[PDB]
């Protein structure tokens, strides 16, 4: 660009940022402890599960 | 693409730039942008700048019935703790037919080398609100995509820029330094909760 | 294991986030962001000073409520086989008690030195104010932690007492010299915060 | 005058002051629920004389209750700062302290009705232990009372 | 003058209402169901009587609704933060205490039922310990309500 | 007029109703299946009976459908961010209700399959027991409806 | 008009749907073929009927590469920010739906595998229980075509 | 023009796709070779068919070469933002979905090679259970060819 | 003058002297209480010599004391950068390595109190092992002068 | 002209390209080291041909080692920062591939010389399978060959 | 001239040094003093020849406390930020040094100790041993003292 | 000119090649040393020939003491930034390396000492193995010595 204007970063960039990022780390958590959970359950097959 | 206003002694020593500039008095709009930037006529009278100062100084003919003045004034103190020239737009003056308006305006500043940039300088409640009147006034005022350097310019171009708006601001930083410990203490509520238990076996 | 290994995982995340973090703003030529002074001032003063308060009271009663329940679970235990025990042994309990006394005795007063300003720039708020914020959270975060300990120990050495009294009625007299010891880490925590205190004034 | 955001704290104080001491409460009722069921098997009798674990962790949960409310009726649109963080210094106080108190009752109701199933001459000596932990409860309670209504 | 993004906290309220109910009330259904499931083998006339403590979790959910609704039927464009952040702490202030009031009906709910097929009397006793837990939920909806109506 | 970005949140409420409510229904599919299986080998006839909480917690991936869809065709361009935020708030209702009552129909539907192998009795406690689990979707979906449309 | 550092998102719902969908059928395969082979040694007759619930977790990566090529035909330099979220939309909700049908194929294949060679009679009632896993990719495509032609 | 930090994006394609599909063929290999050498001691006649799994654990590392070049060869300092995003896109996509694949390949191997070690019967079950793995690398691959392509 | 933060490091310098040496301290003396007590049962006369680990456990309390009580009338508002650096280094340096020498003296303590009631000749060692963990202590308060009183 | 942090992502590229193949290199020669160990008691003989897997470990921190000393013999403070992440790229690229390759024949080390002392027929099979290993290796530092020199 | 903040990385050098050496030497003198109080039982002559790990764990402490007051006496009021750098890089270069070597005379120390408990010839092989430990904080000082001086 | 935190990077350039090294060393000595200890109890013969790996590790010590005196005495107040960058990369390529060197002379010193109590034979190839250990951080210094002199 012709000038060097600035990079335009509005106001209440903060805001979004904090909303993004708070709601993406408690999305990424609560998938990734969900995701845990069910990948590491007891299947619990336990008439069959010594044979 | 609109240049820059840029006052000239011996060199370009102080930009200003908008995507817009206007202005109210008793809330009545006038929009200054085309009759400001790349504009020869531009009435620059009794600007001036210093190692330490500066006052960008733009009049207007037509303004509220009248010959209008404003003059955007800033320092560049030598701020002991970081030993860096951080600079300071601390108020800005409007000059009138007869009389003077003035505004503090909060967060404008960086460190010398840096331009400054912000989204909204202004006195409108949602346009940031940073020219804060600390008594009533008849003026109001907005710069859009407000963007001024005053010190270490070279060229009659910017240089690099701090944006006014970060990752974080003071009801944010409060609020997490709040929140992400109300949640640790949460987490030692639910440990001690989730780590409930029953016995699997009871008495005869 | 699990919460230890989430508790983990948000440690590493965040402190590998923070090295580049720092980094970054080191490199980029940045270090005008990353204002530390900016944190310690936009943060107004009742903040630091009400989670120093908030903490000095619920930081000493975590600390005697594991104070208690670490004693009084032995004191139960041996008490079927030893009904002796259900009295002399309540002494550690005052103690986890006296842990819990020493926060709100420092938490009233600072709570009865704190305020309000009628200024909101750090310029017009000026050092003096900063100075109680910072003080008052200090030294309620140092009443509270140290209670916090204080109790934990008290409550650790009280079973200590209460399952060997339950083996020999003699030993407690003795032993009750180790929950003096402990206690004494409370009061440590109270004479530092009444000092950490005892020059601030907001206005 | 006031920053927009201002009010959030002494909300969140609110709700810090009930959260905090349901789950005190709730942990204290479920470790004493646990040793009522496996006393009753043995004991039937003591069932009623063993509930008092149970009723000292419900009042920890009334202890956040009082002090949420008298927050809740506090606020306004226009709150000062100082008022809210009084608000949310009041909110931790409580809260947490009804947190650490109700972890005492619950383990030590556990404990105590075990015990006493076994001992019957423990059922003074519970109730002493577990009321120092509900004074834990009121020494939260006594400064958030203090600091709403300052 | 009203901000933008202002809706999302009373809209965060009105979901944590809803979300951390239901956490409650699934954890309280699940162990308590567990509870009435490895208890029914043996004494099947029992089935219907020990229900109690997952109705007691439904009841935990119901008060998640409430506030849910309460707040989403007073949600608007354009809200001060003063309404929404209090429309958050209510939404929490259930969700959350109803979370623990649902760990408190799930650990008794089995306790309590496994327990009493092997003795009858301790019923009494489980219906009481379980309204002591249940309680924490109508805590919560108190302050929620409450706070909601500022 | 609006900004961009607005459509996040909406979208991430679509993705959150869609990603937690089959999360939900394969964790209350997974835990209810292995139990099924499992049962079988002692009982070869209950298998068209006990498959009833895999049915329930298909049900749970129905109302994240739901509102999934009901999110993803009201968003667009000119979006305000009041209405993204109710979408938001839609799917994470429905999405973390729903997976609370998929964790509640897995635990239940197990234990109830596994119980009524041994005794038949059970079949009408665990239908009952999980009508209480699977409500809690619908709780999940009803804020959701009302979010999503206020 | 339009900003860059905007296609990323709908580049990330172009790999998600793939990534989280080969998750879901990674699991979905390496559960299902670990029940397989620990039930092949005592009867290898059944593996050509026991590969189905593999067969479902490919099929839940074929909805992952049905949903990235469709993004991957649909991006283009400067795509307005919108439909770059609404494709970051469709990439998590196929993708981790389909990683949800995975964990629970995964699950069901290696009890339900086990049970079939225990209990012949089950082979039936199985492929009923992965049907309902299955579909739970089914709707994550469902919504993320919607949401990626929106 | 591009920023100067373009490249970034495209680069980290190029090492994601290397680096990810090694990290998944090393799974791949690690899992299936800890089940060789157990079985050779049980069946040394079976050494030379069990390769199979680590041969393709080594084609999902081809997979990542394969994409790593694309984007490597395609790779200039005047990419455009829109070029490098999709280089990152396509290079997670094979490199993430090729770990899938990996893991997959290396639970499938273990116990594929046990099982047909106990079971000969098992082998050709063995082939088509792994090629539903193996296929996750060629539909990641599919996806990254795309993306870097078009 | 100084800035208006400044004394803020030098006041968590004053606490961090204190609390991690109540951590210190109160590990210290919380293991070889427990030392002490169980071991007191098997040896009743040797608590008097056994009590030595506690004391120094004290020591290492009076270390951070003595600090903290320096820091704190050392402090002021009107208190240069420099020196609240210096304080911060001070109680950091004193809290942490009375921390560590209560770690030692805890472990030390405990295991010296239990080998001494076995074998009675440890008793002369343990002193000196017990003197090597205290000194640390002594280490932290001479670094922490030199750095608070500069 | 060229921003002078442009050097760091060279230098974390050759440091990468280093450590994370030594890292890979230690592991796989650690656990091989510890097979052999254990494996010579009974079969004393095999010392000489077992060290192969630890030789291929040793190759890994070559490739490394080659790939660092390429990148620092292209490193300039003039460097243009596209030159700068193609060298962070083939040092990630070499670096983790090889810490892969170096997990892969760790494992297979261990496992293949402890099975091959107690059947000589598996050296055959695991030589191969190292090589299927070591060949990640390789794959890393072609990619990083290439990245280096684009 | 030089930054007001800039004292602050030389006061965590001068801290460091004396924080992490009194970590290292607690470590140290906890594991090797837990060993001694074992083995005294059963060797009580072995008590006086077993303090050598505790004196080399207080060495530590010295090279700890050596910088420490280096540092210490080095800072002034407007030291210049190279050198304050260098004095951090002197603290954590002896601190992390000595953590290293006092872990190593911890571990080294026990095993020894008990060892010469079961065979006597082990002392000399345990003072070589501790000596090779003791020396990492030795050569973490070299470099403290080069970084602090130069 | 030059930017006046450019010696902090070179700093942790000397600090981590001293740091990581002695960490790496403190590892090898304190897993090696155990070895030793366990080993002596039925071997007086092997203690002194033993001590291999423990003097092995050592050497990590000192390729970290090259590379940080070669930094710090290459350190200035005009260090080009760059030349920060090499001193950084150099300090981790040999720290880092010697890490996982230290690592791999750890386990493969304590197996390989085991071993040789069980097989006096295994001495050699415990020497060859501990060879292909600590070249790892020999390739670290050299590339170490190749960027702090580029």
């Amino acid at each position: 660009s012709p000038y060097n204007l600035a990079y335009k970063y509005n106001l209440e960039y903060s805001v979004v940022f904090n909303l993004v990022l708070w709601i993406m780390t408690g999305l990424a958590l609560a998938v990734i402890i969900t995701s845990y959970n069910i990948w590491n359950m007891d299947p619990g097959y336990d008439s069959i599960i010594y044979r | 693409i609109h240049p820059p206003v840029s006052y000239n002694d011996t060199a370009p020593r102080i930009l200003f730039w908008a995507q817009n500039f206007s202005v109210a008095y008793k809330d009545e709009w006038k929009d200054l942008t085309s009759l400001t930037f790349g504009v020869e006529n531009l009435n620059l009278t009794g600007s001036f700048w210093n190692d330490s100062f500066a006052m960008l100084s733009l009049t207007y003919e037509p303004l509220f019935g009248a010959t209008v003045t404003f003059k955007f004034i800033l320092a560049s103190r030598f701020y002991p703790v970081s030993a860096r020239y951080w600079f300071t737009m601390e108020r800005l003056e409007i000059h009138s037919n007869g009389s003077v308006a003035h505004f503090n305006v909060s967060q404008v500043t960086g460190p010398s080398i840096y331009s400054f940039h912000c989204e909204y300088v202004s006195s409108l409640s949602k346009k940031g609100s940073l020219l804060v009147t600390n008594v009533p006034s008849l003026w109001q005022m907005t710069l859009h995509n407000f963007q001024i350097q005053a010190f270490n310019v070279t060229g009659e171009q910017f240089s690099y820029a701090s944006d006014c708006a970060g990752f974080f601001s003071p009801g944010i930083w409060m609020g997490l330094l709040t929140t992400l410990f109300m949640l640790f203490i949460f987490t030692y509520g639910l440990h001690m909760i989730l780590s409930l238990k029953t016995m699997d076996r009871f008495d005869d | 294991t699990g919460l230890e290994l989430l508790y983990l995982g948000i440690f590493v995340a965040f402190w590998a986030c923070m090295i580049v973090v720092g980094i970054c703003y080191t490199i980029f030529d940045l270090g005008f962001r990353f204002d530390v002074a900016w944190f310690l001032t936009e943060t107004s003063p009742f903040m630091w000073s009400n989670l120093g308060i908030g903490l000095a009271i619920s930081l000493s009663v975590v600390g005697a409520a594991w104070g208690i329940y670490i004693t009084g679970s032995s004191i139960i235990g041996g008490g079927v086989k030893a009904p002796r025990i259900k009295t002399k042994n309540l002494v550690s309990i005052i103690f986890c008690e006296a842990v819990a006394i020493y926060g709100i005795i420092m938490a009233i007063v600072i709570s009865n030195m704190a305020e309000p300003f009628s200024a909101t720039d750090p310029k017009a708020i000026g050092h003096r104010n900063y100075h109680a914020g910072y003080s008052m959270f200090g030294a309620g975060l140092t009443v509270g932690l140290s209670n916090l300990f204080c109790g934990v120990c008290v409550g650790i050495v009280g079973s200590g007492a209460a399952l060997a009294d339950a083996q020999n009625p003699s030993l407690f007299v003795k032993i009750l010299i180790v929950e003096i010891f402990g206690s004494a880490i409370g009061l440590f925590g109270v004479i530092v915060a009444i000092l950490q205190t005892s020059r601030v004034k907001m206005g | 005058n006031n920053p927009e955001y201002s009010s959030f704290f002494g909300v969140m104080g609110a709700s810090s002051a009930m959260v905090f001491s349901a789950m005190g409460a709730a942990y204290g009722t479920a470790k004493s629920g646990t040793g009522i069921a496996a006393m009753s098997v043995m004991r039937p009798e003591l069932i009623m004389k063993s509930i008092i674990p149970v009723v000292m962790a419900g009042i920890i949960a009334i202890y956040g209750l009082v002090v949420a409310v008298l927050i809740a009726n506090s606020l306004t649109d226009g709150i000062t700062l100082y008022r809210s963080f009084l608000q949310l210094g009041a909110g931790l106080s409580v809260g947490l302290s009804g947190l650490a108190a109700g972890f005492a009752i619950g383990i030590v109701g556990d404990a105590g009705v075990r015990g006493t199933a076994q001992q019957p001459r423990l059922f003074v000596g519970m109730i002493l232990i577990l009321i120092f932990a509900e004074v834990l409860g009121l020494y939260g309670l006594i400064v958030a009372l203090i600091l709403s209504t300052k």
